[PDB]
């Protein structure tokens, strides 16, 4: 628990996506399930994700980094895309299970 | 076995089974929710609600529901009138249980995921368009909008402005406030009584009885004229009549069958129908005249519906109107009255013949009355109607304030003022 | 100088002024309008005023457009329910070319069917942009719900007629309504002799009368447009007197007593009784005016209200009550004089602009044939007495109402309730 949480926090800090103002779900690869999960996001969350991704792209183009105060915090992160992606994957697996019977 | 048994559960769910011994079992859940229970805020909700039968539920997924219903071979359908809404599921005898579960999930825990609702929204327009292909439905909807100023004026089909803006929250609110046990009835034809009791035990735990039930359907002598480019104009002018389930309602029905409601000889204008004979000598171009009659819990509507060429339109309606006036004057023989009573009895029996329509009738009268009325009682009631009662109904139609709705060129159709 | 409504032998009423403004303004006012079409050719006039730039018998569409642009003038078409005006504005030395263009557009148009078909989609866009302000849409529905024969015909072609206005209908309407006796030529900058010359160019115009018909029968009908708009616009009206009558002046003075429009930028309309009544009726933003239209056959005086849906009924009720109070006789003399001042000032200030002066002169020539100087208009306005205004209010209150509304319509009363 505590040891695992420490290792996870170290990995989150080591991975640089928090420096660019991004959240973890912004980093996930955009495959079909992720595309549909994004399509299912509420408008406010979709707009927030779009702006955060655009700001990260702008920073990467400038080879700069958001100020240390503005970095995303591991202890204060929202996994907004997790429920939608899990539901999409569940539906796809249900379809496959039906299609294999 | 041979007679159904209306039973009211302690929850309030009127449950009845017939055991017809047919190979296909048929179970219908008739909720007292309808378009009239909408208001100005959530107008058109019931259309989408009827179109959201196959959406994912709390206990079953949309894919699971569709594939299971197909693989079993049965079918789940939703039929909505202006007062009641029926979920009818038909399957094989040994395949009830599965589909029954689906029914429960569609009516008690229908989680309206907003993305699915948004995806379903465009189909509202297509369904409205295909329904409006028949001019009679369009004119009748306009007539209800132009005759009432409250509940029954709410259209069955979603308004154009509301087509893309029916939020799932409105669907949830409507289901919670209207899909309740005391306003629902479970009717199973093939299903034996104890199995119906078992399946309704699932419905025993639902929302509290007697949900929101407002509005009185106040009458309004208004008009709705369309002014289309159609060569043929279809119009309907109607006056207030008795509520459903009344002796005067039977009088109005017998009056409509005296006037003429539909053809009995294919490719042949009704010789006995007074309206067809009256209009035939009025205009020579193709026409079609009928006595529209609708009865509801709070009100009713009896009137004349005519489809005819625009250049002659007015004439037709006047002629039809005049015919009813004559019956109001007292010129009503006994032979045609007996013929109309025979027509009404035969039509009721023919409708009840088909299992689907029998289920619909049983569900409707279970919702409104709660006690089954056998066809013999209906025949006795219609036979009770006398000539004086029919003349009184015609006089009431002639005297009462009239609401008219027309569609077509409308270059000669009189307004309700000079009707 | 002053105008002189000279009538030509054919019937073309020619009037000229000599305002020394560098822009010469000419206007051909035909008595054709939307009321003169029927169910067969409904919406013809809407396309008719969009075919001004189409090729004619004597000039091509390209020639007309390029010549008008190169000269620097403008050729516009204005339309109301009774009259249709072709107004051409040019420089003083550039009158002949644009006058010939006007002649070709009106007397001998050549509605090429392909050009008409290409122009027809413009009807949708024009109708949509004209319906952007709710006032026009509500007034159109009000005219549809108030009259039944002539004035019920919309100014904008119905949606079903948008793509089916054949050029044959345009030709029939032009040759049955654009006739010499139903037209008037007015020139502001143009001196009278050249105006006579161009009228002579107009001398051989069709015949000497048109297919004037219908009587604009009145129906107490209502049109309800259930929309999702938070704001609701309602307009309930009663038949007033015909245009050009003392009772029409009484109704206009009554409308200015009630309050026709604002007079101070961002003002609260302190003088307006309707605004004061609705202010205490409802607290959300509103806008109440006394709609008043006058025509040759009939008239319509009523109340137009823009309010919130949830308060709609209340608002109109309050407005209605105000007129009722004036009907009871609670009309002082100070506000009557204030309304008379408002009406006179509004008329005179409208007459300022050369366009509006030309329109007024054209309308007077069409309906009267003799110019009515503004002094006579002011005298007629002053002639209206308090008793006449009370009689007009009584006629509105006792008459059959016709109402048109648009919006949420969850609280708007129907005609019988109002």
């Amino acid at each position: 628990g505590k040891w695992l949480d420490g290792i996870r926090k170290w990995y989150y800090n080591a991975a640089g996506f928090n420096k660019l103002g991004l959240m973890r779900d912004d980093t996930i690869y955009e495959d079909e399930d992720v595309k549909e999960a994004i399509r299912r996001l509420p408008e406010n969350l979709y707009n927030d994700r779009m702006f955060r991704i655009k700001r990260a792209l702008d920073l990467n183009l400038k080879h700069q980094i958001l100020p240390k105060e503005q970095w995303t915090k591991y202890e204060e992160e929202n996994f907004y895309l997790e429920p939608y992606l899990k539901e999409v994957i569940r539906e796809r697996k249900e379809r496959e299970e039906w299609a294999k019977k | 076995p041979q007679d159904l048994e209306f039973t009211k559960l302690p929850n309030g769910l009127v449950i009845a089974s017939l055991e017809n011994y047919s190979p296909v079992s048929r179970i219908g859940l008739f909720i007292k929710a309808g378009s009239r229970y909408e208001d100005f805020s959530n107008l058109g909700t019931t259309h989408l609600l009827r179109l959201t039968s196959s959406l994912t539920t709390k206990g079953a997924s949309s894919f699971k529901i569709t594939r299971g219903i197909e693989a079993v071979g049965g079918k789940l359908s939703v039929t909505a009138t202006r007062e009641n809404m029926a979920y009818t599921v038909e399957c094989l005898r040994g395949d009830v249980d599965i589909l029954m579960e689906f029914l429960l999930n569609v009516t008690t825990a229908p989680e309206f995921r907003r993305w699915e609702v948004a995806d379903l929204q465009p189909q509202l327009k297509i369904d409205k368009a295909v329904a409006f292909q028949n001019p009679q439905t369009h004119v009748i909807e306009n007539l209800h909008a132009a005759a009432y100023r409250n509940a029954l004026a709410n259209p069955l089909y979603c308004p154009d402005y509301r087509i893309g803006k029916v939020t799932s929250e409105e669907l949830h609110y409507f289901v919670q406030n209207h899909f309740t046990s005391a306003r629902m009835a479970l009717i199973g034809l093939g299903v034996s009584h104890p199995v119906l009791k078992q399946v309704a035990e699932q419905f025993l735990n639902m929302r509290g009885g007697l949900g929101l039930s407002g509005a009185k359907a106040n009458y309004r002598g208004g008009e709705i004229r369309e002014q289309n480019g159609d060569s043929l104009v279809h119009a309907a002018f109607v006056a207030e009549s008795a509520v459903a389930g009344s002796a005067e309602a039977n009088a109005f029905s017998v009056l409509q069958h005296v006037l003429g409601a539909g053809p009995h000889v294919k490719r042949g204008s009704n010789t006995t129908s007074h309206l067809h004979q009256a209009v035939a000598k009025a205009t020579q171009q193709p026409f079609d005249v009928s006595a529209f009659n609708a009865s509801y819990s709070d009100s009713g509507l009896f009137g004349i519906y005519t489809i005819s060429q625009a250049t002659a339109a007015g004439d037709v309606i006047k002629a039809a109107y005049n015919q009813v006036k004559t019956i109001a004057q007292g010129n009503l023989s006994n032979t045609d009255v007996q013929a109309a009573k025979n027509k009404l009895k035969a039509g009721y029996l023919m409708s009840v013949e088909s299992s689907e329509c029998f289920l619909e009738e049983v569900g409707s009268q279970a919702l409104v009355a709660g006690s089954y009325m056998p066809p013999s009682t209906v025949l006795q009631q219609i036979d009770s109607v006398a000539n004086a009662d029919i003349i009184n109904a015609a006089k009431k139609f002639v005297s009462g304030q009239k609401s008219m709705a027309a569609s077509g060129n409308l270059g000669h159709t009189p307004f309700v003022d000079e009707l």
